Parts: C-alpha cells; structure tokens; sequence
DNA sequence: ATTCGCCGTGTCCCTCTCGCTCCTATAGGTTAGACTTTAAGTCAATAC
RNA sequence: AGCGA
DNA sequence: GTATTGACTTAAAGTCTAACCTATAGGATACTTACAGAGGGACACGGCGAAT
C-alpha cells in the first residue's frame, strides 16, 4: 500500500523539490500492523489462568486463520492424525469443541 | 456478458455523439439565447399582444425548439468532461452515477449562464460550475446526519492540516497544536472532532450489535406500579385531612387535571383573596410535615 | 454498552375521564379529497394545513387569505436579462429570423 | 407508523421482474432478457399498434419510399456519370501519351474499384432502408425495438401508430392494455389442442394467468408508483454513550431513492434532454431495487468496508431473518440457571 | 390493526398505490434524519 | 430444418441446542442575552 | 474473537 | 383558628437589540468514456441423436 501511494506522487510531484520524507507514508504501514496485532484470529488474547496454559496457548498450531481453512472448510478430512505427525505434533491434545 | 452495469452501458451510450468545438459552441449558444428570447417574446405576444403572422410565429417556434435542441446537443458534448471531472473525487462519496449527474445540472446551470462574446472556450466555465454543483450535492447528501457547507470546510481543512502534520512531523497532532495552527479555539477544535462523527452501522460481524443494546430509556416495570400506588397513598392522605385543604393542595400542585392552579386562580374559584389561600396551604404543608402524615410517604424517595 | 432515546416514559396510563375539549376541523385538498384533523377549544384554526394525504388543504367555511405567491424562481430567461438588453436580443432574434429566411425562400 | 413515497416515475418491483421464473415475463409472455433491457432503458418497447393507419399509409409511404429511393437513385446514376466522365478522362491521360501497357489501365482498375465500392455503399444503405420499410410493415404491439438510432426513426417518421415508449411506464401501459380474459382462453385453446414444449409453456404462463385472473387482484401492484417506508423504530438512530450514533443501514437506501427522486423531479420541472432524464429515470430504478433486495441484480450496494448493506428481503432471507431470530426462540423473563449436582436425598 | 383474539384468517396479497398512500400518514419528502447540532428529528 | 427424446452444465437456497467473557458575498432565521415588567410568593402586624 | 457442556 | 393589608423580594415572562448561525448563489483560460488492482439438491437453460 505504500509503495503504491508513493510511486502515484512519484510523478505528481515536482522533480529537484522531493527527498524521502516528502515521499514516503508510514501510516498505512503502521496500521497494518496495528489491524494485524489487534481484531485478528491470531493475535489471540494471552489465556494465562495457570503457568501451564500460559506456555501452552503459546507453542500452539491453529489450521484456521486468514489464507487458511475455517471450519465451514475444515472438514473430518483434515482432523485426522496423519501417521506424519509423529515427533512433530500431538497426537492427544486438542480442544474438545468444535 | 451478464451486462448489468449500468456504468458501462452509460458509458457506451454518451460515447455516440462527438466533441464539438469553439466556433461550434458560439453557434450553439446564439441559437439557444435567441431560442428563449423567441418564446419569451411569443408569450409577450400572446398575452394582450399581437396576432402572430403564421409565418414568423412558424419560424419564432422554430427558433424555439431548436433552441432546446442546441442546449441539449451541447449537454451531450459535454458528458465526457463530467465523468472525466467526477473520476478524482470518487473514493470518499456516493454512487459515481450520482456524480455524475449532479455534474449535469451544473452543465445546465452553465449553458444557461454562458457568454460567448467574451471569446473563450467553454470547457473552463463549465468545469468550475461542474465542480460547485458536485461539491455541494456531495455535502448536501453526504452522511446520514447534515453537515453545512462551512463547517464541512473547516472539518476538511482541519483534516488536511491534520494529515500534512502527521506526514511531516510523523505523530498525530494535539487539539492546542490544531488550534494554534487553524488561529481557532482548542474547544472549537474540540467541537469539530465531535462534530466530524460518522454513525456506526447497527449492522455488523461479532452477530449484530443490535443484540446488546440495552434499552436505558425504557419501562422501570417496577416504577410504574410504585407510582400507581403512590398516587392510591396520596389520595389517601389528602381524604385523610380536610377537603378544603385536600382540594386547595389538588388544584394547587395540579392533582385533579394535571393544570397547576395558582393562588390567583385557586382564589377566584373558592370566592377568596390569594393570601388567605397562601395562609391555607402554609398551614396544610405544616400539617403534612408532621410525621403521622409522612410516615407513610417518607419511603416512596 | 447500551442506548436511549429522546422520550417520555409519562407513566399515565390512559384517561378517558377528561379529555381537552376539542372540536374537529377539516382541510379539503385540490383533488376532491378531506381530510379531518381535530383541534382543541382554545385551537387557532389554520387558514390551510398539511393534510394527511401531504399536498395543501384549504379549510371547507371559504375564507381565502391570500395565496400570496413567493418570489419566482431564478428563470434561465431572468440570468439572460439580469446580463443583456431588449435592444440586443431583439437584434439577434432579427439576425436569426433573416437567417432561417434566407434560408428557406432564398 | 408508516411513510410513502410519491414517485416522480413508477417503477417496476424487483421480485416480479428477476426472481425466476419471471412473473412479468409470463404474463406479457416477453423473455427476461429482453424484459430487462426494457425496464432499465436499453431498449424501446412498441406498446400499441393501428393496423388501419398502417394499411394506409402503407400505400402513401411506399408512395414516398419509390420517391426516396428514386432520389437514391438519381445520386447512383450521378456517381456513374461523374465517374465515367473521370473514365474517360483516364482514357484522355492515359491512351494519349507515352506510358505502360499496364501502367495506363492501373487507373482503370482503380476506377472500376472505386465503382464498385461505390454500388456496394449505394446497396448497403437502400438495404438498411428496405430493412427498416420491412419491420415498420411487419412491427406489432407488446414488441421489442434495439438500435436506438432505428427507434428514433421509427418514430419520428411514424410518430403515430403506435405508443412506443420505455422502461417502467411503458410496462404499466401494456399491463393496461391487456385483457387477462381472451389472454387466458387463449391459453385454455392451446392447451386443449397443442403438443409438447407450446403446452409445457402454455401451462407454465396459464398458471400466473389464471392466479390473477381468479382473484380480485388487479395486475396494476406490479409496478409502483407510491414507495412505503418502515416505522423508525424499526430502522432507529440510537445513539451510543459517547456520541457514536447507531444508523440502521435502510435510512442510507430510503436516502438514496429521496436524493434521486428530488433530483428526477427537479429535472423534469427544468426540462433536461432525454439522455439526462432517462438515465435518472435508471438510477432511481436501481435505487428502489437495491432498497428492495439489494444484491439481487448486478452489483450488491456496498458500504464503507466493502461491506453489502441489508435490504428489506435480507431481514427475512437465510438464517438470520426474523422467521428465525425471534421466532427459532427467545430470551425470557423469570428465568435463571445454574450448574447442577446429585440430590440422592430429595 | 388493533383487535383481540379474534382470528381467522391471515390474507396476504399484492398491494396497490391507492392502499399505499392510504396506509401512509404522511409523504417523506426530505434525504435528513436529524438535526446535527440539536439532536432532533 | 423442426419434433421429441435423451443427455449435459450452470446457477442458486439450505444444514443441533444452551451458556460465559476552496473560497467569497447576501439575506434571512434562530437564540441568546440582557433589560424591563408583572403576577406571585412571602413576612409582619392585626382584628374577630 | 475466544471458551464450556 | 380564620381571614385580612402593606411592604419586600422573586420567578416567569415580554421585549429590544442583537449577534451569530445557516441556507443559497457564484466563482469566466484550458481542462472531454469507472472500475476490476463449501456441498448438495434441485431446477432450468440448453448439447447430441432418431424421425418425419
């Protein structure tokens, strides 16, 4: 998004007058970071009840997100335990819900 | 092709008759101004005037409807200039469709109030009377609250301000910074932040908001009986003293009606002068102070 | 997180007991058409009202106060004068008119 | 407490227009296709017809098309004269000097070409009139008209004859001009006596016909003229703690259809060209589909975030309408709950 | 539009612009909600 | 080439419950703000 | 958006 | 206890000026085509082949 809006005023504006600053626009990049940290399936609230949980809600692997498969899409095909997982991912533990 | 878009096929439409010229646009304008000159002499004319000779009222009428065929001929010309002005400023407005035809009543404004003598081309002025009629349509029909032009001005100015600061300068500014900028009131600036709101939608994802939206101005469901039977308690308490006093005390706090009586009325109504009633209700307040008359009146606050 | 409105509760319930005195007044629209609005004793009737079709209604006892029309609109033909003259328009109405003659017999 | 809407041009509902099967389509036996481009003035549509005027004028215009084409012919024959003159002009400059063989009959050829590109636009035009002598002939009523260029002859040569207009007025004429009883015993007929697809249609349309035809409905409700609006609170501006107001996103849809109906209205009083008026005429159409359902035909109507607004349809529609919200259950007063345990005792 | 236990039948049924305009009780005319300034209709 | 009988493909409504956390210039309407007037409420004394 | 049965 | 008169202050209007918002009109070089940036059942709109 910035570079879009600085290569759009990179012709508008006047030549032998303009220097980075006059150029370039952080706020766009500010607020993608900002949406990403805030309202987004991942930056999820820290769930610290007990120090376990507080190291397990970290170390864990979520197949839904953005460029990712929500449960409309995340069908039995891909809750199976491929025998793959063995030494890289829990075969036990997942949450109970849906 | 699924054409349903009526853009495009505005579009393709306007794209059918051709861009005209300056020595093409003077001749449009002397036939439209003699076209009205024409009809508002025939009118003359038909009122207590003259019997128009068949030829020339032919020929006037004539005059006339080409009149209107030159306005709209150059109406059409001058389409592409419309949507070609109206491109800049979609991104923050309405459907461009309306734009655009808000653009047209400027075009009719302007080729109303054209002059050719002073020998320019018209593109100038209908661009200016174009972007006035836009702007204000924008403003006019731009939330769903209204927001005058002026102080549309001033909200964008104080936006523009604001976002050539945070460019520069890299934070966003403080309402003291705004106000010394802007030679304007930090209070003023205040007011135009409250002001520059925009409506939430009740619709949303989260599920609507809708849902948790308590109604704070609503049925208590528990005052509305306490009040039926204070006003059973009140009732009571004024049968319990005289009916003089009980009557004076109705009429002058409007228990019967909901009118309040004053002394001058309550006086005229009982044939006495209004300090022997302010004595009357002096004495009944008193009464009623006196807690065997209040005790049962003392929880109801 | 909650909301309000601009109201009155008024918790009165109803009364039926005394109601303002009031009679009822009546606005025939253009068309024929009436549409009764009550007002009270101390009312001032209007001479004509917004009736509950929504075009103006005149009061049926004839009194007639006066239309009395508002300025009229800045007229295409007002923004030609307000900038030309008679003399002028009349001459370009003559220059026309010899044209299309010229025109049509020659 | 409910609102309305005077339209400055009726305007034909969405759900009896594009929902398939096409309600109006069937009963004006008209294709969806082309009932489209009708409804939102791409097209003409002929909704009446004088066979008589016709049959007469018939003789006194092709009376005047013989002349016309004479005419066409007297600029043919001109071409040919002036380009045989030019011929044997070639003949004078070439034959006449010290030239190739060849050379000196380039410009014969070029000549003859130019000749028979010549015939060959005099035969496109005089078939482009032949074509429009043929269907002012064979146009009938309840008929569509593309090419406006061949509209606007049409009419400007045979203004009388007929009532060809378009859009929504035009179907409100032809729903005026239509006489649902022999419409459906002509239906009746052919079911009694027809085969295959002609019946399946038949029976098809006969259904939509004979609805309206049992009932005391008049067909007229089809197309609107009066646009009610919903009770307030129903579409409330609530305001949050704070100044934050809570619009109901219908107030931004009946804004759209006052905005363009004040500005068609405005421009009708003004006089504007028909380019102008019929393309405000469009955008109001579109405004009260959208208001309507919209998402239904075209583009849905965003709002800020790319996000589609709810029209009336979609409180009802899937599973968020209210055919479910409140009636698949409600919160209730005089209520409560709790964890439950064991009460071996009780 | 306001009665009692009393029911039959629930008609639905095309509607017309005489019932329209007379369903109404007025001719919304206007694009704008609420006085910005003084928070009023 | 139209009829009638088959296939074939494209576009659309629906799927458990319950809980918790840009500017200028005119003219008119509005309100606002303070000065002034008046009905109004009070207090002191009093006679019956 | 997250969670319990 | 009940009903009065004569100061003495007080809230509710009434008014005058006014002053400050607010709606409307106009701006006269040249200025001429938006954007794009699941699955399942079911029905209806349409391929492929024999018959007249």
């Amino acid at each position: 998004r910035m570079e879009r809006v600085v290569r759009e005023r990179m012709t508008t504006q006047d030549v032998e007058a303009i220097t980075p600053q006059t150029l370039i626009n952080i706020r766009p990049v500010v607020a993608a970071i900002k949406e990403f940290f805030g309202t987004s399936q991942l930056s999820q609230f820290m769930d610290q009840n007990n120090p376990l949980s507080g190291l397990t809600h970290k170390r864990r692997l979520s197949a839904l997100g953005p460029g990712g498969l929500s449960r409309e899409r995340a069908g039995l095909e891909v809750r199976d335990v491929h025998p793959s997982h063995y030494g890289r991912m829990c075969p036990i533990e997942t949450p109970e819900g849906p | 092709t699924a054409s349903a878009d009526s853009v495009r096929a505005y579009l393709k439409q306007i794209g059918k008759v051709a861009l005209l010229n300056a020595e093409e646009e003077v001749e449009l304008a002397k036939r439209i101004e003699a076209g009205l000159y024409a009809t508002q002499l025939m009118t003359e004319l038909s009122e207590r005037g003259e019997k128009l000779p068949a030829a020339q009222r032919r020929d006037m009428m004539w005059i006339c409807r080409d009149g209107d065929r030159a306005k709209n001929h150059l109406l059409e010309a001058n389409l592409r200039l419309v949507v070609s002005l109206a491109k800049r400023y979609t991104g923050r407005g309405m459907a461009f469709l309306d734009l655009i035809q808000e653009g047209n009543l400027g075009l009719i404004r302007a080729v109303e109030k054209f002059d050719y003598t002073k020998g320019y081309k018209f593109s100038t002025y209908a661009t200016w009377w174009i972007r006035q009629a836009i702007t204000r349509a924008m403003a006019d029909q731009a939330r769903t609250i209204r927001i005058p032009v002026h102080m549309v001005e001033v909200i964008n100015k104080l936006g523009r301000i604001q976002r050539e600061l945070l460019q520069d300068l890299g934070r966003e500014p403080t309402p003291e910074e705004l106000a010394k900028e802007m030679d304007i009131t930090p209070e003023k600036v205040l007011e135009i932040q409250q002001y520059a709101r925009e409506p939430i939608s009740l619709d949303q994802t989260i599920s609507q908001l809708g849902d948790f939206i308590e109604d704070s101005e609503a049925v208590v469901a528990v005052d509305a009986v306490s009040f039926t039977l204070l006003q059973d308690q009140l009732q009571s308490v004024l049968d319990t003293l005289s009916e003089r006093e009980a009557g004076v005390v109705r009429l002058r706090f409007g228990l019967t009606d909901g009118q309040p009586r004053t002394l001058d009325e309550i006086g005229q109504v009982y044939g006495v002068t209004r300090e022997r009633i302010r004595q009357i209700e002096s004495k009944t307040m008193s009464k009623l102070r006196h807690p065997s008359r209040s005790q049962v009146l003392r929880d109801y606050l | 997180l909650r909301g309000s409105r601009l109201g009155a509760v008024s918790y009165e319930t109803d009364r039926n007991h005394d109601l303002a005195p009031r009679q009822i007044a009546r606005y025939r629209t253009d068309n024929g058409e009436e549409f009764e609005v009550p007002f009270a004793d101390d009312a001032e009737i209007p001479g004509t009202w917004l009736c509950r079709n929504g075009m103006e209604g005149t009061l049926i006892e004839g009194d007639l106060p006066e239309p009395k029309k508002v300025k009229p609109p800045r007229t295409h033909w007002d923004m030609l004068l307000e900038r030309r003259s008679i003399e002028e328009l009349e001459e370009l109405l003559k220059e026309r008119l010899e044209l299309i003659r010229s025109r049509r017999r020659g | 407490r409910m609102g309305h809407i005077e339209l400055a041009a009726p305007v034909t509902h969405i759900w009896y227009f594009k929902g398939v099967p096409s309600r109006l389509g069937y009963l004006l036996d008209l294709a969806p296709k082309d009932l489209e481009k009708i409804i939102y003035f791409a097209a003409y549509v002929i909704t009446s017809v004088d066979e008589e005027m016709r049959h007469n004028e018939l003789s006194t215009l092709e009376a005047e098309m013989a002349v016309e084409r004479k005419a066409v012919e007297d600029q043919r024959d001109g071409e040919l004269e002036a380009r045989a003159q030019k011929l044997e002009a070639d003949l004078a400059e070439l034959e006449a000097e010290g030239a190739k063989a060849d050379a000196r009959r380039k410009v014969r050829d070029g000549g003859e070409r130019e000749m028979r590109q010549i015939r060959d636009r005099a035969q496109r035009e005089l078939d482009r009139l032949e074509d429009i002598w043929s269907t002012f002939t064979k146009l009938a009523p309840k008929q569509l008209i593309v090419d406006e260029n061949l509209y606007r002859e049409l009419v400007d040569r045979y203004g009388e004859y007929f009532t060809g207009a378009m859009g929504a007025e035009s179907i409100q004429k032809l729903i005026e001009n239509f006489d649902i009883d022999a419409e459906a015993e002509s239906l009746r007929d052919v079911i009694r006596n027809g085969k295959g697809q002609k019946k399946l249609r038949a029976l098809k349309r006969l259904k939509v016909v004979a609805a309206f035809q049992q009932s005391g409905n008049s067909p007229m409700g089809m197309v609107l003229d009066a646009v009610p609006v919903i009770p307030p609170e129903l579409r409330p501006m609530v305001q949050l703690d704070g100044g934050r107001f809570a619009t109901s996103d219908l107030n931004d849809l009946y804004r759209r259809v006052i905005n363009r109906n004040n500005r068609l209205k405005r421009l009708i009083d003004l006089g504007a060209p028909e380019i102008i008026v019929n393309n405000e005429k469009r955008m109001l159409q579109e405004s009260v589909d959208a208001l309507f359902d919209n998402g239904r035909r075209g583009r849905p109507v965003t709002g800020p975030g790319n996000r589609p607004l709810k029209s009336l349809s979609d409180l009802l529609k899937g599973k968020q309408g209210r055919f479910r919200q409140n009636l698949l259950g409600k919160r209730v007063d005089y209520s409560g709950r709790s964890v439950i345990v064991v009460g071996p005792q009780l | 539009m306001l009665d009692v236990n009393f029911f039959d039948e629930l008609r639905i049924g095309l509607a017309t612009a005489e019932d329209i305009r007379q369903w109404s009780y007025g001719e919304v005319k206007k694009p704008e909600t609420i006085n910005y300034r003084t928070l009023k209709p």
